[PDB]
């Protein structure tokens, strides 16, 4: 059978993975102690996709957590679902990273890469047939970036045949916390784009936009932020694990969604967000879910593609619906705003229709879109990197680490190539 | 006072329960419903019913304080409420009139509000370490029992 | 795990070390006995305390600190004080003669026969230690004892163990107030001898402390007890992240990476925003917007540098207590939008954020208040070179008239190092001006 | 199915929006909480003209409130029927207006118009098909006029196919309180006549007169005033939602009542008013019903029509009547006074007969007619404007916000044109 091994890196991962796993546990009905409670046939029957089998109604997560500072492991283990993970599935070094990507990329990794590869091949051969791997981290997150780059570089040649989902978060346009974030971003992208196939983009400022629009609760928590994005990844994973006459495989998505070797970056999106009183002040219909999903405010990925155009979109609806509402809705948008699409491809939409919704609500959906939106993002990173490289500020640490400026030069060349290609194909 | 409501679509609950404050004036017998404001509530707080008089029954009657007591419910323009308890000058004046007060009752709390924050509970238990005290306090102290086995 | 080594050199700094360990005992409930009340947590040394105290199986939290001095007066007094059992006996190292403010006397004539013992003690700490992230040295430039001896010991540790961090706080010379006219000499000697061996240096000044004390503490007769409590609170803030748990944490590694841009230049400045009394905190209000405006308020800085004289490179803010990042980053954005503050083009981003949920602590019989949100400011900017200019334009005159150089040659030194130190400085100011050049 | 979307603006127009909505709700029998009380199958059948449905028997109105003062919306929200409006449907600014015109026309509208257009397009997509829109505001109101001018300007072009009912109140001939008031009105009326189809012309002085004519109770409330205006507005809307041998469309009335593109000013007319003896002392017969209809006192819009001449007249009847009696009534009234009609068009009368009685009585009527009437009204306001512009008192605020006298000049040219045109059609 086909299954997946999860990878979580970086301090961002150290919380996002926890939230995502606890949400999935809530969905399939696993108590924090781990003793299954039978209430849903389908959740009972499609669980080997992630959970392996332990003794006595208990199940192990096929996830691997990595870090260097054991305090994060302490927090995760102390969390509401830390007990459900394994000690063996935890591995750490005995030093700090301090998000010097070079430190992590030639010094800090070389001594744990072997062990983590042993554990990952252990789990892989424990399973029977994989679809592939997904890794959760930050492209601005130094530990996550440094570890994940090498990890994917190795798994590419070790298993050249699987699906390589990368789920990474984006630095804030208004304030980056870490000053070296441009450097980290370059050192990440220059190899990530050539090793990966699918990359997701998520933005905290867009999350705060979401909070100021639909949450309307003044003070949120990053826990709630993780709640939303975990819901998004849960939604993209639901299609595989539920019955229903729809197409599931991430390959069946990627072949539709990937025109070129250089086209990898995607824009998630969630479906009805209830406001303070909308709970009993709204009406749940396919038309209004469609309208909400295709709305500027609902967007959370990078920045408005109102400047740009759209190449492909894949939408997964979930609940008992009918082919006709989705078909007519897509034709309606196609004819309504027929200019902001691109004439290259006709009918850029890919539909999936899952029968069983999330527990509690009736009809829901989720979105993903390949469109020209990341341009201003890496444009900003370009201007930051040029301004920094102009006077080698902060660069002496990397010199001492054994880094040379030629690396930065080819990285900026690569990102310039992506800028030019993305502008060119439609403009 | 307080009042219940049912959520049809949300992920969490069957129901929500909300607390409110009732002010009955002595000037023109107007009454006003005010909700206290709590952060992250996700409801529009503030003033809920402006200054006016209120209608008990169809004809045009008016809720004269001569009929209100503890432990009473009442329907007011649809939404119905229940009285829990009152405050100092209120019961003093009302017993000065002589309204026989009813035994009080607990005001419930919103499970949504509590699960928003945390379980308020206790912690602290590590492993077991007190050897030094025994060692030093009981230097070469022994017992001597004479036992028999059959 | 995460723990450091505390070094307190100089009967200059020993009283502030005393104060800071006294503050440290409160929040953990370290009694002047050294043992806890009933609730048992002692074990394999695995909980918050272990970052500061090495409780062995004794039930006695013994600090990983060392005090070294050449006067027996204060050290004998403290071992006759209250926390004498708390302190380990011979990590209180004492001498008999002082340097009499003479840097060279403190660096050569006496420095040979005590470095051996302190080496032994530091290694017998380090062996049982496992984390050894770095050292917190506390000294003084105008050191009547501390200056030269500290420079020598940091020289030897730099040459022997070069793979961890070194942090320095120091009382700065008062720009227009003096306590010994030896100060320009001993200051310049320490500075230039340490520049190629000092990772990070943070600066404090008594006059600025005093001005704050009668501006917002509003007590016109302060004390060193007040000064030392404030600076101890500062260091408690800077180490809270390592000490406790939090949403996101930062470390000395991150500090030494982000704050300093270059080689050499490593001289930022500290600030504490909610420096206010109990009644003020009581019937006033505290929140992120006003504390953030305060952190850039120019009169609360402990160095007399005019902000609009200089320009900014780095800003690390530690927010401690109850906050969410929304209004935090909103406020820092509003500050970026503010026009008077002048960022150089070198730092389009400069905001190293650290959020620790645990609120700070009051002390019994203290003068602080029951804070909820505190923010500590560690900012590096160009406005400090004015201090160096002030020092040099007097160093030159005293060099020209060459008074007390008879003392120095009599104690057995020359003029060559004094000559070279001044162009070391001149190089420092020229580099400041070059980096200021956009 | 054809619906109407309702707009509420201006601190009075908001008064009226509340009162009108609650009147309709009581007629259709709805609690304050939105749960229907089953009495009238016909009303339940036709609720869909105005009310959407939110799951759980909640009929969210298709109305939108817009203003800039938070406290006003707090009051209308906390009114006994404020909960029926939506937290979604409350767009507003964080400022006052100063009872200016150019301020709300340039300075602040530009940053609220976007949001109001987005919400209105959302609801327009939600509903099926429209006859048009209706707006409640004040021609004299500062914020209401400043909004509505721009709003109707924005809607005219992309929706040139529907009917834009306008509803406002003239300040009193004797007093306007507000003094810049004619400045504001002379600004607005230009764009109003430019974009208008149908306009209801109302002033409250005649309403006080009516109160002293037939209710005799000395002191009413502006709430009672808005009760009366709510009934008058309901008059036209009664048609669609009830069966009967009549034509219902606003076009059905408007093409008939509009002889030339330059006729948009219409005067209300109501059904037998009640005095404390009349509840059992009236003689409810169509003869005296129509007598009252053309009773000079029954008129409530501006002033005596007997100065001028009628152009068109329309009567909507509500109840179980028959058409021959009203028809011969029209016959007889033509016989008696044909003088004050015109030769331009005979048979100036139209009769529509809706057959469902109102809540409180059996038979009634609403009169709407246009005559040669508004000459003295706008003539008066014109002497006002000439006097004020004789030296341009108060102009300096408007100039500082950015305006110029030339615009006033062509506007006054427009009003003098209306004067001449109406005078001639009479002459
Ligand atoms: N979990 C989590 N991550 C956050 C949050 N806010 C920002 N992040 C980002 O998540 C990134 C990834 O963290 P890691 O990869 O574990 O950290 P790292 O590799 O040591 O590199 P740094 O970016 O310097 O922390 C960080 O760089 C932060 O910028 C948050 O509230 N929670
Ligand atoms: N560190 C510290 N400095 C103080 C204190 N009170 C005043 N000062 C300033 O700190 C300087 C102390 O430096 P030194 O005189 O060299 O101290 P020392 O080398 O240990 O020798 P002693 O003066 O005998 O303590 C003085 O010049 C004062 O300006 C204090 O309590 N602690
Ligand atoms: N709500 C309310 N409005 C009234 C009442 N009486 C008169 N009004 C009218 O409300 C008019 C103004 O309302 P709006 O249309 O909201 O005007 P605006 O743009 O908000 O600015 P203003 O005209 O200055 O109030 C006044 O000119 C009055 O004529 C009343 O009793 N209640």
């Amino acid at each position: 059978m086909r299954e997946i091994v999860h990878l979580q890196a970086g301090q961002c991962g150290n919380q996002i993975g926890a939230k995502f796993w606890e949400v999935i546990s809530d969905e399939h009905g696993i108590d924090p102690t781990g003793t299954y409670h039978g209430d849903s046939d389908l959740q009972l029957e499609r669980i080997n996709v992630y959970y392996n089998e332990a003794t006595g109604g208990k199940y192990v997560p096929r996830a691997v957590l990595v870090d260097l500072e054991p305090g994060t492991m302490d927090s995760v283990r102390s969390g509401p679902f830390g007990q459900i993970f394994r000690p063996d599935n935890f591995v750490f070094g005995q030093s700090g990273a301090g998000n010097n990507w070079a430190k992590g990329h030639y010094t800090e990794g070389a001594e744990l890469v072997d062990s983590v590869l042993d554990v990952v091949r252990k789990e892989a051969e424990s399973c029977d047939c994989l679809q592939g791997f997904q890794l959760t981290h930050s492209l601005g997150g130094g530990t996550g970036s440094g570890m994940g780059t090498l990890l994917i570089s190795k798994i590419r040649e070790e298993y050249p045949d699987r699906i390589m989902n990368t789920f990474s978060v984006v630095p804030s346009p208004k304030v980056s916390d870490t000053v070296v974030e441009p450097y980290n971003a370059t050192l990440s992208v220059h190899q990530l784009v050539e090793n990966t196939d699918e990359t997701y983009c998520i933005d905290n400022e867009a999350l705060y936009d979401i909070c100021f629009r639909t949450l309307k609760l003044t003070t949120p928590t990053y826990g709630d932020l993780n709640h939303l994005v975990s819901a998004t990844m849960s939604g993209v994973t639901t299609c595989l694990r539920f019955p229903g006459q729809l197409n599931a495989d991430l390959r069946k998505l990627a072949v539709n969604m990937v025109p070129f070797p250089r086209l990898h970056f995607f824009m998630p999106g969630f479906a009805p967000l209830t406001s303070r009183g909308s709970q009993q002040y709204r009406a749940l219909t396919v038309p209004e879910l469609t309208q909400q999903m295709f709305d500027a405010k609902n967007m959370m990925a990078a920045c408005d593609p109102r400047h740009g155009r759209y190449l492909t979109v894949a939408a997964v609806f979930r609940g008992r619906m009918s082919m006709k509402e989705v078909d007519e809705q897509m034709l309606n948008v196609q004819n309504k705003n027929s200019s902001y699409f691109v004439e290259w491809i006709p009918n850029n939409v890919k539909t999936a229709v899952c029968d069983i919704p999330p527990r509690g609500l009736k009809m829901s959906a989720t979105f993903i879109g390949n469109s020209t939106a990341i341009q201003e993002l890496f444009k900003r990173i370009s201007e930051q990197f040029t301004a920094m490289f102009r006077r080698k500020a902060f660069l002496h640490w990397y010199t001492g680490e054994g880094m040379d400026e030629m690396e930065f030069t080819e990285a900026e060349s690569n990102m310039n190539d992506l800028v030019s290609e993305y502008q060119q194909y439609q403009d | 006072a307080y009042f219940q409501e049912d959520v049809p679509i949300s992920m969490e609950e069957h129901y929500r329960i909300r607390h409110v404050n009732i002010y009955y004036y002595l000037e023109d017998d107007s009454m006003s419903v005010i909700e206290p404001v709590v952060e992250n509530s996700g409801i529009p707080q503030g003033k809920l019913i402006k200054r006016q008089r209120f209608t008990k029954n169809d004809m045009g009657d008016h809720y004269h304080w001569k009929d209100l007591n503890r432990g009473i419910n009442l329907t007011v323009y649809g939404k119905t409420f229940r009285i829990v308890d009152c405050d100092r000058f209120t019961q003093d004046f009302l017993e000065s009139q002589g309204i026989e007060l009813n035994p009080s009752e607990k005001i419930p709390l919103d499970p949504y509000t509590q699960l928003r924050k945390e379980p308020v509970r206790k912690y602290v238990t590590p492993s077991d370490f007190d050897q030094l005290k025994q060692f030093l306090t009981f230097d070469k102290q022994v017992l001597r029992f004479y036992a028999i086995w059959d | 795990m995460r723990e450091c080594i505390s070094i307190h050199v100089g009967q200059a700094g020993v009283q502030i070390g005393n104060a800071c360990w006294e503050l440290y005992c409160l929040e953990h409930g370290i009694q002047p006995d050294g043992q806890m009340p009933s609730d048992k947590t002692i074990g394999g040394g695995d909980d918050s305390f272990n970052t500061f105290f090495s409780e062995t199986g004794a039930g006695k939290h013994v600090p990983r600190a060392v005090f070294v001095d050449l006067e027996p007066t204060v050290v004998d007094e403290v071992r006759t004080g209250t926390y004498r059992q708390l302190f380990h006996p011979e990590q209180l190292i004492t001498g008999k003669e002082d340097a009499a403010n003479n840097y060279a006397r403190g660096h050569y004539t006496i420095g040979k026969e005590i470095v051996d013992l302190v080496l032994d003690r530091i290694r017998k700490l380090a062996d049982l230690c496992t984390g050894l992230q770095g050292f917190l040295i506390f000294h003084s430039f105008g050191g009547g004892t501390g200056s030269g001896f500290a420079s020598l010991l940091m020289e030897r540790l730099s040459v022997d163990y070069g793979k961890k961090s070194k942090l320095e706080f120091a009382i700065y010379p008062a720009p227009q107030v003096s306590t010994a006219v030896v100060e320009p000499y001993n200051s310049i000697l320490t500075t230039h001898t340490t520049l190629e061996h000092s990772d990070c240096a943070f600066m404090v000044d008594n006059e600025a402390i005093y001005d704050i004390c009668r501006r917002n503490l509003d007590i016109e007769r302060p004390t060193y007890t007040n000064l030392n409590r404030l600076i101890g609170q500062i260091v408690s803030s800077i180490t809270a992240s390592l000490r406790f748990d939090g949403a996101l944490n930062v470390d000395l590694t991150e500090f030494q990476t982000n704050l300093v841009p270059y080689p050499r230049i490593h001289f930022p400045l500290a600030t504490y925003a909610p420096v206010i009394s109990a009644e003020k905190a009581y019937h006033e209000q505290l929140s992120v917007a006003e504390i953030t405006n305060a952190c850039f308020e120019p009169a609360n800085q402990m160095v007399k540098c005019d902000p609009r004289h200089g320009k900014y490179m780095a800003c690390c803010m530690l927010y401690r207590g109850d906050v969410v990042p929304k209004d935090v980053n909103a406020a820092i954005a509003t500050i970026k939008t503010k026009r008077t503050i002048q960022f150089v083009d070198w730092c389009p981003t400069g905001f190293k954020v650290g959020i620790n949920y645990q609120p700070p602590t009051v002390v019994p019989g203290g003068d602080l208040a029951k804070v909820q949100r505190a923010v500590c400011m560690l900012s590096n900017t160009t406005a400090i070179a004015e201090a160096w200019a002030r020092l040099d334009h007097k160093f030159d005159l005293m060099y020209a008239k060459r008074a007390f150089v008879h003392w120095y040659v009599g104690e057995g030194m020359e003029e060559g190092e004094f000559s070279e130190a001044r162009e070391d400085l001149a190089a420092l100011e020229k580099d400041y001006e070059e980096v200021g050049v956009d």
